[PDB]
RNA sequence: AUCUGCUUUCUCA
RNA sequence: AACUGAGAAAGC
């Protein structure tokens, strides 16, 4: 991973995030993060620009359908409502077999 | 550097490999014909 | 080449075994397959070569076309193998290939070897640059340390440089990008557009890298000069019988000045103080002292530092006083004080009593660190006021742990909760306020935790700051932010034209170091700033040269043979509180050699250096008694009276008197009766022999007993082993 | 105030 | 069928 990371940092001639990130794109020419949370999805955004503010772009998604994108709005409403269609899913189904 | 990780040689190889390609291909270095054979060998790999 | 890597990984995958290899293995068993050997390694390399040697194809080529223009045969000389076995066989050539090429072959690029091996460019340069001076013939005292090999513009330790050769050299495959990879980052990409013109092997580079920044300490005799420059011509500098005064080319930077002018500063004021007019001999000395290849004046006129003797030697030579201090990345300015070191077994948090220096009474110093001011008060073992100027965040956090160091506060000793080494493994003496600051500089959180917080000012200027570095609500204990011409005494004391004694030659620190340069005498006796060994065996020297005349002397004369300049010198060595009862003593002893008949010579030799500082007996009028004169440094730096000594022995036998390791003769200066002699009048001052050792007055008296016997009273006294004898008084 | 990557040779144990 | 530990040196 930080191979990669390095490799696509000395490619694209952007300074190394000081942290492992989750996707490259090559549109963008930056990073993307995604953190799946249960709460509010502002909350957790804020915590991570605490310690990383302008690194990379950052991404999260709540089973509660709470989300908070970047400055950047990139991917269509397509794939989030499906990523959160799938989250919702997934914590029903845990909830009724009790293992939420 | 001694090259630490618990994944295989033949993992890292690859993968190593596939960024280098990819790099190779968006700066212009490799054709995009090299590219697909480059593609289809890690595939096969 | 990712095409072509990926076609190789490909036909080696086609293998099943080297499938299998790739696949189980991991990328750490990778280090362990790369060492794989099924045949074990011959263990006579030397014996190898000279049977290679005598063979005809030892070398191994090179397949291409490079090994290709070696012909197959020079005037009939066969360079290289028959190529009729290529199969997965092979390719050899003699060492005679070797030769034709370097003679016929063709002419490549050296810059390669310029780039790489720069480090030896410079070694060399140095060398050629360099002036040398004369050797000199004497006694060497060389103390083993850690001393840098080769010297270094940036030094850095081993992980940061390995993690900075991997950035330069390998950007992709450099992992997590780690404090270096920032605080280093000029360098790196320095390194990295210079090295981007390079076709020479990766691990090369990365050697000539470490080999530019690792730094190589090793254990080395050294004497006078621990500069880098100077261990690499160690082997040419001195000896244990000579030295050669050598002077290095290129830069040499001010701190190496700085520390080696402080050392010969201390050395001038350790050899001047027992002298009469101390100031004048001060004087002389420095003006004929030079660190490495200038002046010692203007060493001290451009060095905007130093110590307690710099500021004195300055006093003495009309410079103007510095009243700087340094205590690592802290420069500090004595704006008022004053203070008296003394000797304390501080409690370390850990549980260690430690002999600390700590200085006492009430002190004021405009401290700086970095690009951080502020106004240090103290007293003993306390921190009284901090008053820090603001500055950026590193600095000031920089400055506040090593004024709290410097202050000696008792919770920072008490804040001490982990690792911390006072003693090298070899068990020479690290300096405790120092190991101190660098512990404190990486785990801080704890002095700050022990420190305490009280409330942040709240005056129109003062505003406090916590372990943030921030003008948070609570400050650090004793803590403040704010936004806002002498004389010399004889005897080297700094004294304001008011009459208050600011600095004196009492107030130089005792340790005696290696200078980082080194430091020469342009005088006569350059060897009265030796070491105890070294200044011991020289007087004694001097004493054996001039043995005839000072005997004659000392049968005709009475007081003038006790003062000389070599034992002017000699007193330098021995401590100021034992120096008069050793005079009394020893001059007791040679006078009542003299009296009678009892004459040893190598006790008249051994005690004479001894009779120069004037006689401090006792509280009775009776010399002080010793079984052994302690000098100055070192356990084994000492003179038996009775027995011989590491700095002292003599050989009846053979009349040959040891001193310091070198064996000197005294046969042509002795009496045949001397060795019939008895030693026993010759070890207790007022003491004579009286006969053998009789069982009726008991056993053998000590120092103490011996001390308070009345006259003419007869004791036991066991002048080495197996030797008794009777004394009377 | 200097202490806080391996292989081979030689010495020592 | 050339081991263990330590030290120094050299090479990668
Ligand atoms: O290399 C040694 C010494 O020569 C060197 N040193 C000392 N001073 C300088 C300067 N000014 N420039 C460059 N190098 C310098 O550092 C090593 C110190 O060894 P040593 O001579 O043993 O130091 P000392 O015996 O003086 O005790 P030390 O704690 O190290 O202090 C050295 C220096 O700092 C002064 N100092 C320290 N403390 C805690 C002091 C204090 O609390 N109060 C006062 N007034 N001075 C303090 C020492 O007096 C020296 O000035
Ligand atoms: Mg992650």
């Amino acid at each position: 991973a930080w191979m990669v990371q390095r490799s696509l940092a000395q490619e694209h001639g952007i300074e190394t995030p000081k942290y492992l990130a989750d996707l490259f794109d090559y549109k963008t020419k930056r990073f993307i993060e995604v953190g799946i949370t249960k709460g509010l999805a502002d909350d957790y955004f804020w915590k991570k620009k605490e310690k990383l503010g302008n690194s990379m772009e950052l991404m999260i998604f709540s089973y509660n359908q709470d989300y908070s994108l970047s400055n950047e709005s990139s991917l269509d409403e397509e794939g989030k409502g499906r990523v959160l269609s799938r989250l919702t899913e997934l914590q029903a189904e845990l909830s009724l077999k009790n293992l939420w | 550097r001694k090259p630490v990780g618990q994944h295989s040689m033949l993992e890292a190889m690859a993968h190593r490999l596939r960024m280098d390609a990819r790099l190779d291909y968006e700066s212009g270095r490799m054709s995009k014909d090299d590219f697909e054979k480059a593609m289809a060998h890690l595939g096969e790999i | 080449m990712t095409l072509a890597k990926i076609e190789l990984l490909k036909q080696l995958l086609r293998d099943n075994e080297a499938k299998t290899v790739l696949k189980q293995t991991t990328v750490d068993q990778y280090n362990i397959i790369r060492k794989f050997n099924t045949s074990r390694i011959e263990k006579n390399p030397s014996l190898r070569m000279k049977w290679a040697m005598c063979s005809n194809f030892p070398l191994a080529l090179t397949k291409g076309d490079m090994a290709n223009r070696i012909p197959l045969e020079y005037k009939g000389i066969q360079l290289k193998t028959n190529a009729e076995d290529i199969g997965t066989k092979g390719q050899m050539c003699s060492i005679a290939a070797v030769t034709w090429w370097n003679t016929y072959g063709p002419i490549g690029d050296t810059e390669g070897f310029e780039r790489v091996y720069e480090s030896f460019f410079l070694r060399k340069m140095r060398l050629d640059n360099a002036t040398w001076g004369r050797i000199t013939f004497g006694p060497v005292e060389r103390v083993r340390k850690r001393v840098l090999l080769n010297p270094l513009t940036k030094e850095m330790p081993p992980d940061e440089a390995s993690n900075v050769i991997m950035e330069i050299l390998f950007p992709k495959e450099a992992g997590i990008p780690r404090e270096s990879t920032w605080i280093h980052r000029e360098l790196i990409k320095e390194k990295r557009e210079k090295l981007k013109g390079t076709m020479i092997t990766p691990i090369v580079l990365a050697y000539m890298l470490e080999r530019e920044l690792v730094a190589r300490r090793r254990f080395l005799p050294v004497a006078g000069a621990t500069s880098a420059e100077f261990i690499e011509m160690l082997h040419c500098l001195q000896g244990e019988n000579w030295r050669q005064i050598y002077h290095p080319g290129g830069n040499k930077l001010t701190e190496s000045r700085s520390q080696s002018m402080i050392v010969a500063c201390r050395k001038i004021i350790r050899r001047s103080i027992v002298a009469s007019n101390p100031l004048e001999l001060a004087v002389e000395i420095a003006n004929k002292t030079v660190i490495d290849t200038e002046p010692l004046k203007s060493c001290l006129a451009a060095i905007d530092g130093g110590d307690v003797a710099c500021d004195i030697i300055r006093a003495a030579l009309g410079l103007k006083i510095r009243q700087r201090q340094r205590f690592g990345r802290l420069e500090l300015k004595r704006i008022s004080g004053r203070g008296f070191k003394n000797d304390e077994e501080i409690l370390i948090g850990n549980g260690t009593i430690q002999k600390i220096g700590i200085w006492d009474g009430e002190e004021e110093f405009h401290v700086r660190c970095g690009e951080c001011r502020g106004i240090l008060k103290k007293s003993k073992m306390k921190l009284e006021k901090l008053l820090i100027n603001s500055a950026k965040k590193e600095d000031m956090r920089d400055l506040i742990i090593l004024c709290m160091v410097f202050s000696q506060d008792t919770r920072m000793f008490q804040g001490v909760r982990g690792e911390i080494n006072f003693l090298n493994r070899a068990g020479q003496l690290l300096s405790p306020m120092y190991q101190l600051q660098r512990y404190f500089l990486n785990r801080s959180n704890d002095l700050f935790d022990q420190w305490g917080y009280e409330e942040s000012p709240k005056a129109s200027e003062l505003h406090g700051i916590n372990e943030s570095m921030n003008a948070s609500d609570y400050t650090l204990k004793g803590v403040v932010v704010t936004r806002n011409k002498v004389s010399i005494t004889k005897n080297l004391s700094l004294i304001k034209r008011t009459g208050e004694v600011i600095m004196g030659a009492n107030d130089v620190s005792e340790l005696e170091s290696q200078a980082q340069l080194m430091i020469t005498y342009d005088t006569p006796k350059m060897w009265e700033m030796g070491t105890t060994k070294e200044l011991v065996q020289n007087t004694y020297q001097w004493v054996l040269k001039n043995l005839v005349t000072l005997k004659a002397q000392f049968l005709l004369g009475k007081e003038d043979m006790f003062q000389w300049d070599a034992f002017e010198a000699f007193e330098s060595i021995i401590p100021q509180k034992m120096a008069g009862q050793y005079s009394g003593f020893a001059r007791a002893v040679l006078k009542q050699m003299r009296d009678q008949e009892v004459m040893k010579t190598d006790q008249f030799i051994k005690l004479l250096p001894f009779c120069f500082s004037p006689p401090k007996l006792r509280s009775n009028g009776e010399p002080y008694q010793f079984l052994k004169l302690v000098l100055k440094g070192g356990g084994e730096n000492f003179i038996e009276v009775r027995k011989g000594s590491p700095l002292f022995s003599y050989n009846p036998q053979t009349e040959v008197l040891t001193i310091c390791g070198r064996m000197m003769s005294l046969k042509g200066k002795i009496e045949d009766e001397e060795r019939n002699r008895s030693m026993g009048n010759a070890v207790l001052a007022g003491f004579l022999v009286s006969g053998k050792y009789d069982p009726d007055l008991g056993d053998f008296k000590t120092i103490e007993e011996l001390e308070k016997l009345k006259p003419g009273e007869k004791a036991n006294i066991l002048l080495y082993q197996g030797k008794p004898v009777k004394v009377v008084k």
